[PDB]
């Protein structure tokens, strides 16, 4: 509610903008189309590239790097839009920098934005 | 049992009488001061090993067997991907069938049939005692039995600790005892965000608990024939290492050249390169990867020879899909690669990233 | 009680406390059946829309297709395939103009066709369901053109061609009832049978008139091909049914969906999707309010449920929300969709009791086009 | 606010969607994006093609036929949405009816929509409607 | 007092009553002037946009441009034209995609160029103003690209055509300082000049690094083509000041928009375009509010304006509105313009009071970057 | 004077006596029983109903010419028009100013007329007695009798009685669709005395009346150049333009355009179905079964307005004849079928 405050995650619903893992997600959550926390929607083409956060999980007090891959060949979805930043550095530090459109690698030269999908690559270190 | 079958492959390990002239052992190849891997120069260099007859040589490099105990048995997954085994085509489903066919094969060890292995374990006494206390009286005289017996005690040795300490600066940092230079916490940062995490990281997501590196699945990325090994091995100009699709009883066409992902661990310190040993340099291994994303006319050039790369030995099946990912990796990332990639150096080893 | 989000949150929490991988993957949407129910917002003429593919059981989006300028929704009654009629631009919305049709997997929502129509032919309107229409065996689709007159283009589906253009008399609609047959409903007041071949000008014979000059049709009937029904509400809410089914036009009893009471009271429907029809029930819905005579694209509050043979009142729904559009699922126990441009939500609900279930927000920009498969 | 009220004309502000002359315009008006009550925007084409209402003008009581005209070619404005249907007939009455994109004789073939103008051409009224 | 709205019925109506006629036409927009002020809207990613010319004294949009997905727009100091770098698909947001540049008329808003770029080379971003970027003579329109490599792309606006793709090394934005020449930002916290011909390696230089790893330049920073004044917050409202007046990069000193009581308390900038920079005064301005350290890209309520030679703090206004972006005219007595993504209103005050004059609303669905001409 | 004059004008538009040799007077062409037209050269013979609404020929601040008098606008008003026609070859055809002062000279109802509004000797002066001729018959033109303003339109538009439907759908069709481009007085408003022309000058594209044309003499090798003949006019994009006519008295007046190519009314309106109408028939005169014609002049034609994207049905063509015949004054009704 209040934007300025630091951000506090939870571990008990993904569709919302505090959920943990959407600690450096910028666009709209794919579980809200018809993807899921780590599937895109049908229709949509999966990006190989990404950008990374370490995202701390209240569940288990563990920081966890999420390497968030867009979505794409779709136009926005409109549903469940968020903009966290933990972390999140500009563009010249691109593994960490998320107003990029991190579509690169997706099947058929897909490169619009539709969600991105928020699966766990490692623990921070 | 455990303790003592492992104990009896350290000593088969070391054994050159499993040779058919005796002059090699699985150490002679896999030698434990070079990450288990041959340090003998032979008419093409590192890229391929020397078997027993002195003459013959491999048309493969020879692998690290540090991590290969982390492998799971071959099989093919729910999607159709294969997934594990032992040699670079997976031939082997496990440690125990690949120590079998390296103790047989007449380009290597070259021992002529199992009563022949037979015949020298029971020549020695130790071995008399040491197979019949974990296999039963008269196991020695049962070349079926004696051979089984003695590949299962090698594939114990090899999962033993010491071929797998996971005491790398990588694991050290893990563990929150040390710290990355902020030069390896980039490259690192790198692997986990570019391409390499789609084949060299255990899990697709979610994370492992003994990471070695590699997702155990067979790709072909486009590797061209090393022409100074394939002349050595004398398999002829007409070859075509066709990688998983050789294992027997694979017939799917759309194996062919596909290779078992490599753990990287020990990477820095067991070149040359690639499942032909065709890259001498760690650094031109990486450089490899461009060839798939960069447009600059250098991308296409094998930095140690000034020439292309080459055509791919199979031009079938490549992974364009991982491959072209799309980004160029810059000088900046490809020497924060190679920082992070010497952090998977097991302690022991650190000290020959020197030379 | 537990939200979809929440349950997902749980199930990837025990996922990874119990190490289990998963590949990162596209997903195919759930098979269609007959709880599946697409929204077309028409974004309040934007050059670029969308139509949202729902579970209205579970209240899901499962998935999404893109569209161009007021595009044309069609779904196949036995849930083979979705379609649409679609218009695109070389920048933006200024340049060459492309028309086009593309067929869609239901499962996998990849187009497996895109035809394009020649000479930029469709009509651009507020959407409305019956100006682009599919036979009933699926191999045709049938498109409206206004300018510079009347007329209906057919496209091969299973060759993926457009073919020709047909001349067609001052008429409006398309309810196909054959292979090579549809109805149009003309300006005199009679509906238009026209019949057409692989070449010549269709036959075309008329209906008597069946309304006055006065009495005003509205842009969204009802029309179950299965059925052969098609249901016409004017702008005081008496229903016209006309029976298809027999391949020639029967003319129903008229129906009053208000009481004369009622209408002196102001009653009137109202709206977008004023009108659903429940096949196996043979049963009207109709969105009506209290309203001044000339606000009849505003939203209603209220559905009334009418037997379609007797015209005896079924039902009277308080609604709850500002409702522009209306629909039903063909299935046993249907549930009631009641479209809110405005709120950009569809809410769902008990057809028989007219309660609300549940509801899917953020549909878009001005969400107004409710289209279910009737597969029973 | 009530929408499904009568709707009450006014004539002090274009830019609002009881402005008399709005009584059937479905859209954007065009004043707010850069056109004028009478003008489209720059870079829009002007359609000559119209749909007509009689709305009825509050301040002199007369009623006047307001032949719409849309701005085309640009996507829509979003600014001062407004649906009205004073007199508003069904499709096939379609001198009458709004739904349709009116953008037929624009330059360079425009035809997506971006606003409309409500200019008056003529005092008269309808059978259908009259004051 | 009147309301523009007003003001034009009652206009209309003295017309009426006089009979006076006028013909149904295409408006020009009024003359480029100081006071006018483009907001350009990505729309949150979506795959068309909008931009939008306001007069800024009058408060009143004097037209739009549309654009496509994520599009870079730029406006000649001069007057003379404005332009962007856009990218289409053949099927919305699927299919064959196009990246192009038009350049328009600021009167007609036709376009009076529409220039192809090979092979989709634009780098598709949230919108970095200077990431597209014209020389001073206006001649040239540099844009940036990412992948495969960092890039920047030469396009001839004068001829009309692409030119080349110029290989540069790590680094990113673009400022130009001649017909020949720019600056960028390099990963390894140095300037590169970069001094390109028409075909040739191009001359590369570093200066020193000037900033270390640990501190954070964000992606908006205000550059003054005409002074060669760069002007670069980090997260902290710590702001680097560059001179590239004379061809080379000459720093001046670094000075705090915030005092150390303030940055204890927990203030710094946040939003989108936080910082402007007006020429003649010689003054810059920072959005600022009372934050998390990574709620960067959130809006503030507070504007602080200092003296940019010596530091020294000369105001700080209340906004009164969440704002994203700010930036100011570049006349005698500047506006200050106050963009709100979540309003999606550019709210106008008096640069000297901090008074809100006037506002405009209704500005698409997520509007992000103001843009000025410096015509002075 | 007022009276006067115009009553002299009235005597002189039937006195055949402005015509070369005795043949022919004003009303001989314009016969006041059939609305100032011929009942019985290459163009067709305009009404002079409404005429005097016409203003006087200028350039506007566009640069489009409007007004003026004539199909090509070559006269700048009434005034100039009497004097041009009373010595053009083609209609009275008088030798000189000198000739059309004897005229008047030898009757003495002229004398007496003339003198009492021009003065003692003005049938002496010929350019004086010349000029009060002309200026007497745009006078008698500019009365009430020849713009009575009574017709069914005039009367529905006072509230005085209803349109039909067909007729109110004619109207509606008519200034909805492109022909109130061209045939309003105004662009917007309302015109205190609408005559169903804006006034302006535009080629539409006619073909060539073959029999009218080998019937004027003007040989096959002859053009009609429309507002370009107008001397002075030069600029070239003025070729093949023609005055928009009046609608008022339309359905009365046939046969139809500048050179009387079409008889009926109905065919006059589906010409313009050739710009818009895909249909083979949109390509054919229904007098004739063949096509139209190529256009006599083959640039300058008004496609922005004519080629508006729809075509009329027959539907809509009956309902425009029926708003037409509306703007039939009363005293012409009878003459309507
Ligand atoms: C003459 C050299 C030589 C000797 C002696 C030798 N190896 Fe190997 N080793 C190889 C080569 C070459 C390969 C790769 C062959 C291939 O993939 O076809 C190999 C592969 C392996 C692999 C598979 C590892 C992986 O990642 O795929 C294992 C396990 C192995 N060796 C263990 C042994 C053991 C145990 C012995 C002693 C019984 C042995 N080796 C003796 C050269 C040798
Ligand atoms: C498509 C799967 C895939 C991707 C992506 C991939 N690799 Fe590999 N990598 C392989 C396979 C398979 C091999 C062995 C290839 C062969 O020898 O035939 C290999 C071999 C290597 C080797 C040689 C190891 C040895 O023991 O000889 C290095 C070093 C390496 N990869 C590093 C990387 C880096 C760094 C990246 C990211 C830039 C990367 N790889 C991307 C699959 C991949
Ligand atoms: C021999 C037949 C004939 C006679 C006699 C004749 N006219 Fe005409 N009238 C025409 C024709 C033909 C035109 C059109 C000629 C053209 O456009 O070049 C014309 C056009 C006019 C017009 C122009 C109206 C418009 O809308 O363009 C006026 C006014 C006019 N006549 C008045 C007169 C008066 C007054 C007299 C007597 C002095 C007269 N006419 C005698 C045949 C005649
Ligand atoms: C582009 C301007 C323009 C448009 C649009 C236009 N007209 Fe005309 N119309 C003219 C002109 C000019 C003439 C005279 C053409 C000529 O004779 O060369 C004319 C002639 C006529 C005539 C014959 C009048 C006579 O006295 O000979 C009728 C009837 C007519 N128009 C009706 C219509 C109707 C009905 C429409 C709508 C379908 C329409 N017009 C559209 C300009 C226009
Ligand atoms: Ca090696
Ligand atoms: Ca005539
Ligand atoms: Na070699
Ligand atoms: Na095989
Ligand atoms: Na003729
Ligand atoms: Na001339």
């Amino acid at each position: 509610t209040d934007p300025r405050a630091k951000w506090v995650p939870q571990d008990n619903d993904i569709q919302a903008c505090d959920y943990w893992r959407h600690c450096s997600i910028d666009g709209n959550i794919c579980d809200c189309s018809g993807g899921s926390l780590t599937n895109c929607p049908p229709g949509t083409k999966l990006a190989t590239a990404s950008w990374v956060a370490s995202c701390y999980n209240p569940t288990d007090g563990q920081s966890y790097l999420i390497a968030y891959r867009d979505c794409c060949g779709y136009n926005v979805s409109g549903r469940c839009p968020c903009l966290n930043t933990e972390g999140e550095l500009p563009v010249y530090r691109p593994e960490f920098a998320n107003d990029i459109i991190w579509c690169f690698g997706a099947e058929d030269d897909a490169m619009t934005y539709h969600c991105t999908i928020s699966p766990i690559v490692g623990k921070a270190s | 049992a455990d303790d003592a079958l492992a104990a009896l492959g350290a000593q088969l390990f070391v054994d050159p009488a499993l040779s058919r002239n005796a002059t090699q052992s699985c150490a002679t190849c896999h030698d434990p001061a070079r990450a288990f891997t041959d340090p003998r120069e032979g008419k093409a260099g590192l890229a391929v090993s020397v078997g027993d007859d002195g003459q013959s040589h491999g048309d493969r490099n020879t692998p690290t067997l540090g991590y290969a105990a982390l492998v799971p048995a071959f099989h093919r997954d729910a999607n159709g991907k294969y997934k594990g085994g032992q040699f670079w085509d997976g031939r082997a489903d496990d440690l125990k069938q690949q120590a079998g066919q390296v103790m047989l094969n007449p380009v290597e060890m070259a021992m002529p049939d199992r009563a022949a292995v037979a015949a020298r374990l029971r020549d020695d006494p130790a071995y008399r005692t040491g197979f019949e206390a974990l296999f039963g009286k008269g196991v020695l005289d049962d070349p079926e039995r004696a051979f089984d017996a003695a590949a299962e005690a090698l594939a114990a040795y090899q999962a033993t600790g010491e071929f797998s300490p996971f005491d790398s600066k990588y694991d050290r940092v893990m563990r929150g005892e040390e710290k990355f230079t902020p030069l390896e916490e980039f490259g690192y940062t790198v692997f986990i965000t570019w391409n390499c995490r789609l084949c060299h990281m255990q899990r697709k997501q979610g994370v492992a608990e003994r990471e070695t590196f590699t997702n155990f699945e067979y790709h072909n990325i486009g590797l061209p024939v090393n022409e100074t090994a394939r002349e050595a091995s004398g398999l002829g100009a007409d070859h075509v290492d066709h990688g998983l699709l050789a294992r027997p009883g694979i017939e799917d066409p759309a194996q062919s050249g596909r290779f078992k992902v490599p753990s990287l661990r020990n990477v820095a310190v067991t070149g040359p390169y690639m499942h032909n040993g065709v890259f001498t340099d760690l650094r031109t291994a990486i450089l490899f990867y461009n060839k798939y994303t960069s447009r600059r006319p250098e991308a296409k050039i094998n930095p140690e020879t000034g020439a292309p790369w080459g055509e791919p030995e199979v031009a079938r099946n490549l992974s364009l899909a991982e491959l072209q990912s799309g980004l160029m990796l810059d000088d900046g990332r490809v020497d924060a690669l190679v920082a992070f990639l010497e952090t998977l150096t097991d302690r022991r080893y650190e000290p020959l990233l020197e030379e | 009680q537990e939200t979809q989000g929440q349950a997902a949150a749980r199930a990837a929490a025990a996922d990874l406390a119990a190490g289990q991988d998963d590949e990162p993957r596209i997903l195919e949407a759930p098979a269609p059946d007959a709880r599946r129910v697409y929204v077309n917002d028409p974004a309040h003429f934007a050059a670029v829309t969308q139509q949202f593919v729902i579970d209205g059981e579970a209240g899901r989006v499962i998935g999404m297709i893109d569209g161009g300028f007021l595009p044309n929704p069609v779904v196949a009654d036995d849930g083979s395939f979705i379609a649409h009629a679609s218009t695109v631009f070389s920048r933006i919305a200024r340049g060459e103009r492309t028309d086009y049709v593309e067929v869609f997997d239901p499962v996998t929502l990849l187009p497996t066709a895109d035809i394009e129509l020649p000479d930029a032919p469709r009509f651009l309107v507020g959407t409305y369901p019956w100006m682009t229409s599919l036979t009933p065996d699926g191999k045709t689709l049938l498109f409206y053109q206004f300018s510079p007159a009347p007329a209906v283009g057919v496209v091969d589906l299973e060759g993926k061609a457009f073919k020709r253009m047909l001349d067609v008399p001052d008429c409006y609609h398309i309810f196909p009832t054959a292979p090579d047959t549809f109805f149009m409903h003309c300006r005199d007041g009679s509906l238009a049978k026209v019949a057409f071949g692989t070449e010549g000008t269709p036959e075309i014979t008329h209906t008597e008139v069946f309304h006055p000059e006065d009495e005003f049709l509205i842009n969204h009937p009802a029309y179950s091909q299965k059925a052969g029904r098609l249901v016409w509400p004017t702008y005081t809410g008496k229903i016209h049914q006309i029976d298809l089914s027999s391949g020639d036009a029967k003319f129903l009893p008229a129906v009053e969906a208000l009481t004369e009471a009622e209408r002196a009271d102001g009653w009137r429907p109202g709206g977008w999707q004023q009108v659903a029809y429940h096949r196996a029930l043979d049963r009207i819905y109709l969105l009506v309010d209290q309203r001044d005579e000339w606000r009849h694209k505003t939203a209603s509050r209220f559905v009334v449920v009418l037997d379609a043979k007797t015209g005896e009142r079924l039902a009277k729904f308080e609604m709850g929300h500002e409702i522009d559009s209306i629909n039903v699922s063909q299935d046993e126990k249907p549930l009631l969709y009641a479209l809110s441009t405005g709120d950009k939500t569809l809410y769902i609900h008990d057809a028989e009791s007219g309660e609300e279930l549940r509801s899917v927000n953020q549909l878009g920009h001005g969400p107004q086009v409710i289209t279910t498969a009737d597969m029973g």
